[PDB]
RNA sequence: UCUUUUAUCGAGAGGU
DNA sequence: CACTCTACCGATAAGCAGACGTACCTCTCGACCCTGTGCTAGACACGG
DNA sequence: CCGTGTCTAGCACAGGGAAATGTGTCTGCTTATCGGTAGAGTG
């Protein structure tokens, strides 16, 4: 997996059909994914665990 | 009677549930996997 | 891959995503079956064809 | 427990030894006899183990020809049959053998 | 105790010369002896035993116990310590290798003087007996009905003997009548061992007093309730067919199941025997006192229709001053009740077998030690708390699996309660924190998602009580003056105040300060 | 924290009933909206 | 002759008893003692017969001319079914309860199949009984390891 | 030139 | 030409039984019983 | 008195086969009661 692939991208449990959205790759460290925080409101997440 | 009985089989053969009479164990005494719940329910077959 | 991500994934409309994830990427399998009787009952044999 | 072949009682087999077949020992004389008598005239094999508690009444009784013996535990079939000497003695005294093995 | 005795016994027609021979086999049980637990070598050999290598070896921890035996035969022509099994012992309580000895010892020994104990070891790990609960038994309740039932007040009573603290049988009293509809506001109880909602009139004129002013001389307590009165007369109007003791005792036998041709003669003596024992059998099962079953009757009846006619709230079924906690103590008795019973069946068994070939069953060897020692380990051991044969339809999640981790989620485990209402049907009356739980519950500290009301944890200052017999306190109010009953008539003790002990009601007195 | 924990499960079968139950209405080529076999359920989507 | 014998309307009722497996025979005992015992006091079984077939499991017959005597026999027996479980037998049914019996074969030169030991399932001939009539020899191929790993 | 094994049923404690 | 007296289909409840309990993910702790038959070992008796 | 053989008892392994009695809402479908006639045997 490499730079600029589109990935499908969900959580549990999906409800309105915003919370399964495809976005672009990007390589990165460490052991978590990363999301900017403007797309906090259709996945209804936070970063609390 | 013992055809009665191999009614008894046929019967437990495809349902475990009958409403009715007694389900019919395991060697150890939990009740059998009749093929009817394979199917229903929630972590069968046309769910899972 | 739950009902409700399904549900989702017809909301978007792309049939052919799901066509592939339940398919190629879990259980695929191949049955050679008849026309007159209609049943997945047909002895076959390949390297002898 | 054995099965006297003649009479069809069922008793331990030591009492067929102390005290002989109630039933039928004025002429099988088993009180006397030794094992190998005993066990010649008594079977530890049968089946059909029946009370009788009223032997003249009894239609079960008369049928398994009990019906002028004592009230006990009586067997539908014995296993084996009378040694021909025994047969041939018990003639002699005027009894007919009608053997209990089917 | 509970069964003191075994009696075999054996009549004649022996083959012999007529001659009789009543012939009784008799074993009698007195005397227990425990010892502190001990290893039983491969090898052959026995050392004492300490948690550290229970731990290590994986291994149980248990004490033997010993039970002495004695034998006796009746006639009339006309050995010793016997090892029934182990029982698991607790840490850190008496019978334990660990009550004394202090601390460098008990640094020697392996053992941390901060860890508290109070939890089990089985196969080398550690189990932790869940405070189970209960209802309370043996008191009086009256509930009320939703609306689309003939039923508008029920009075109901669990009866629960003393000597065991188990329960017995269920008993109930309906109100029919709703509120101008259903017809006839009659009264209907139901029994133990019968098939039919029975009149109440039938069962007081079935326990022996055929008049009418014995009977509203016992359920209401004044001459000018024309209330409840004006309420009675459908019962009398009810119950007038019968006019004497013997049609109704045998109209009672009749329904009672048993056989089907149990007709006057036994069936009378079959219905008797019945309202002697299952009915309210924590008042007494002696005869000669069916009048104080009568009173109690009178009282039911009485507060029944103080709750219908609406003079007292309908009962809260949540009020924690009405339910009990059943701890490690009233748990391992029942178990052990029942494995008791299947051991003295398989002795009879034993004995019958090795008596037909005429010869002496060693005792020794007519114990199978293994039933007690199975079973419990078993029930400690998985959770499934009863049997094993038995799987489904037994209570399970009792025993579990203690909570190491840190030292706060241990405290916080020695000390949870949890109730077996269920999951489903919703409801937000038992998750609800109730205004009883002042200081004996903790408010905030419960678990969440499923089970939030259900599992709670004890106050810092709560404490649960042991048992005291009740005899003593007899004799203390049997002094001052605490008048008995069968000297009672509600005309005559209009103002008396009415002394209950245990639910039982024994008695009545006068004045009350100063008792 | 006991009606949080009630009502969500209610709120989701509901959502299982009203999805399974509407699942098969298409927008076909001329604005119709038929199910999945001609029972035209409006003749012109959205009315507009 | 056996013909003579037929039960009529006249002879006793025999009606049939569910019983726990493997305790006919226990019924059949328990029931002739407590006849025995009542034989002559005010109270005597009015049972005549009791018997159990090995080919009919489970089931006890008894003979008696009140149904009644039944429940009488069977009270407080813990091998019985509680159920009001007993049934009539009809007249023309009686002997047949009673028939005593060919399977009885075996034949030098045959083949059997062994039931125990190492060589259970194993197909065998047949080579000679003994003289009293229980063993019998058998030609088996055997399944030897010549002491190989022996101590 | 590959390949390369994770029982089963059930129970409980948890995280959003 | 009033009369009952019974064979109809309504419309009742009426009682009944069963069918049904959010989504996904992690972790730890357990296992058939009884009876009958055969084989081996120990003890007792008899013979040398 | 000692040794050997036979018999009995106990233990282990393998094969075959079950039971003493002891949570709540809804809708539809399958059974009794009710009427109601709606006729015909009747005076
Ligand atoms: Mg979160
Ligand atoms: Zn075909
Ligand atoms: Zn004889």
């Amino acid at each position: 997996l490499m730079d600029d692939d589109p990935v499908l991208f969900n959580r549990q449990p999906s409800l309105h059909k915003m919370s399964m959205m495809a976005h672009r790759v990007k390589v990165m460290p460490y052991s978590t994914f990363r999301l900017n925080l403007s797309v906090t409101s259709p996945y209804n997440a936070d970063f609390d665990g | 009677e013992v055809e009665q009985l191999l009614q008894f089989h046929v019967a437990t053969y495809m349902d475990n549930d009958i409403a009715g009479q007694p389900q019919a164990l395991q060697k150890s005494g939990r009740p059998v996997k009749a093929i009817r719940a394979r199917l229903k329910g929630k972590e069968g077959r046309l769910r899972g | 891959f739950g009902e409700m991500e399904r549900d989702c994934m017809i909301a978007h409309g792309a049939a052919g995503f799901l066509k592939e994830r339940l398919m190629e990427a879990s259980d695929a399998f191949r049955v050679h079956v008849c026309g007159i009787c209609g049943l997945m009952s047909v002895i076959a044999n390949l390297k002898k064809n | 427990e054995r099965a006297c072949m003649l009479c069809g009682i069922v008793l331990p087999g030591r009492v067929f030894m102390q005290n002989g077949c109630p039933n039928c020992d004025s002429v099988l004389n088993l009180r006397d006899s030794d094992q190998a008598t005993v066990n010649e005239c008594t079977s530890s094999s049968f089946e059909g183990l029946v009370a009788v508690g009223d032997n003249e009444h009894s239609w079960v009784a008369k049928w398994l020809r009990v019906d002028r013996f004592q009230p006990g535990l009586y067997a539908v079939r014995v296993d084996g049959r009378l040694p021909s000497d025994i047969v041939a003695a018990l003639e002699q005294y005027g009894v007919y053998y009608r053997p209990r093995d089917g | 105790w509970e069964e003191p005795r075994l009696i075999l016994d054996q009549p004649a027609q022996h083959t012999n010369e007529k001659d009789n021979i009543n012939k009784r086999y008799e074993i009698r049980f007195g005397k227990i002896y425990l010892s502190r637990p001990t290893m039983t070598e491969a090898d052959g050999t026995t050392h004492a035993m300490f948690p550290q290598e229970a731990r290590l070896r994986n291994l149980t921890y248990s004490s033997p116990v010993y039970l002495d035996m004695e034998k006796s035969m009746f006639t009339s022509i006309d050995g010793n310590k016997v090892h029934i099994g182990k029982v698991p012992i607790m840490l850190r309580s008496k019978f334990c290798s660990l009550r004394t000895l202090d601390e460098v010892d008990l640094y020697k020994m392996k053992e941390c003087p901060y860890d508290m104990g109070g939890y089990f070891v089985i196969n080398g790990s550690e189990k932790v007996l869940i405070a189970q609960e209960r209802s309370a038994a043996n008191i009086v309740q009256v509930f009320k009905k939703a609306a689309p039932s003939p039923i508008s007040h029920v009075a109901e009573i669990r009866s629960a003997l003393e000597k065991g603290s188990r329960l017995i049988s269920t008993m109930q009293i309906k109100l029919y009548g709703r509120e101008d509809k259903g017809t006839g506001r009659t009264i209907k109880a139901t029994l133990p061992y019968v098939k039919q909602d029975i009149p109440i009139v039938i069962v007081f004129r079935a326990l022996g007093v055929v008049p009418d002013g014995e009977i509203l001389q016992h359920i209401c307590y004044d001459e000018n309730d024309w209330q409840m009165l004006e309420m009675l007369k459908p019962c009398i109007e009810e119950g007038f067919v019968i006019q004497d003791k013997e049609v109704a005792l045998d109209f009672i036998g009749r329904r009672g199941s048993a056989a089907l041709g149990i007709r006057r003669e036994k069936r009378i003596q079959y219905a008797k025997d019945i309202l002697q024992k299952e009915l309210l059998p924590h008042i007494t099962q002696e005869e000669g006192f069916e009048t104080r079953k009568t009173f109690f009757l009178g009282y039911m009846v009485n507060r029944l229709l103080l709750c219908a006619l609406e003079r007292k709230d309908q009962d809260d079924r949540d009020h924690f001053g009405k339910k009990r906690l059943d701890l490690a103590g009233p748990l391992l008795a029942n178990l052990f009740r029942i494995l008791f019973r299947k051991l003295t069946r398989e002795i009879y068994r034993y004995m019958q077998r090795c008596i037909e070939t005429d010869r002496d069953f060693n005792l020794n060897l007519a114990v199978k030690s293994t039933t007690i020692t199975s079973g419990l380990k078993y029930s400690l051991a998985t959770g499934n708390w009863g049997e094993q044969k038995k799987a489904m339809s037994s209570r399970a999640g009792v025993s579990q699996v203690l909570n190491r981790y840190t030292y706060s989620s241990t405290l916080s485990h020695l000390r949870r309660t949890n109730t077996p209402i269920g999951r489903d049907g919703k409801l937000a009356k038992p998750r609800q924190l109730h205004n009883t739980h002042w200081g004996l519950v903790c408010p905030a500290e419960t678990p969440e998602g499923q089970a939030c009301g259900l599992v709670k944890n004890l106050s810092l200052l709560s404490g649960i009580s042991i048992g005291s017999p009740s005899e003593p306190i007899i004799n203390f109010l049997e002094e001052w003056g605490m008048e008995p009953l069968e000297d009672y008539d509600p005309a005559q003790h209009t103002k008396s105040t009415r002394i209950f002990v245990n639910g039982v009601w024994t008695g009545i007195h006068r004045d009350p300060s100063m008792l | 924290l006991i009606d949080t924990a009630v009502k969500t499960a209610e709120t989701g079968y509901i959502q299982r009933r009203l999805v399974k139950a509407l699942e098969d209405i298409m927008v076909h080529y001329d604005g119709t909206t038929r199910n999945s076999l001609g029972d035209i359920i409006q003749f012109l989507y959205g009315e507009d | 002759p056996q013909r003579l014998l037929i039960p009529t309307v006249d002879d006793p009722g025999i009606w049939g008893v569910k019983v726990r497996l493997g305790k006919e025979k226990d019924v059949v005992r328990q029931i002739l003692k407590k006849k025995l015992a009542r034989e002559g006091t005010k109270n005597p079984l009015e049972i005549y017969s009791a018997f159990q077939r090995d080919s009919f499991k489970g089931h006890v017959y008894i003979e008696a001319r009140k149904a009644e005597a039944i429940n009488d026999a069977l009270k407080g027996n813990v091998n019985v079914f509680s159920n009001n479980s007993k049934f009539l037998v009809g007249i023309v049914e009686y002997k047949d309860l009673l028939r005593p019996v060919s399977d009885v074969k075996l034949t030098r030169g045959s083949y059997v199949r062994v039931k125990n030991g190492k060589f259970k399932g194993d197909l065998a001939q047949v080579d000679e009984v003994l003289e009293n009539g229980l063993e019998a020899r058998l030609k088996l191929v055997p399944r030897l390891d010549y002491g190989k790993d022996l101590s």
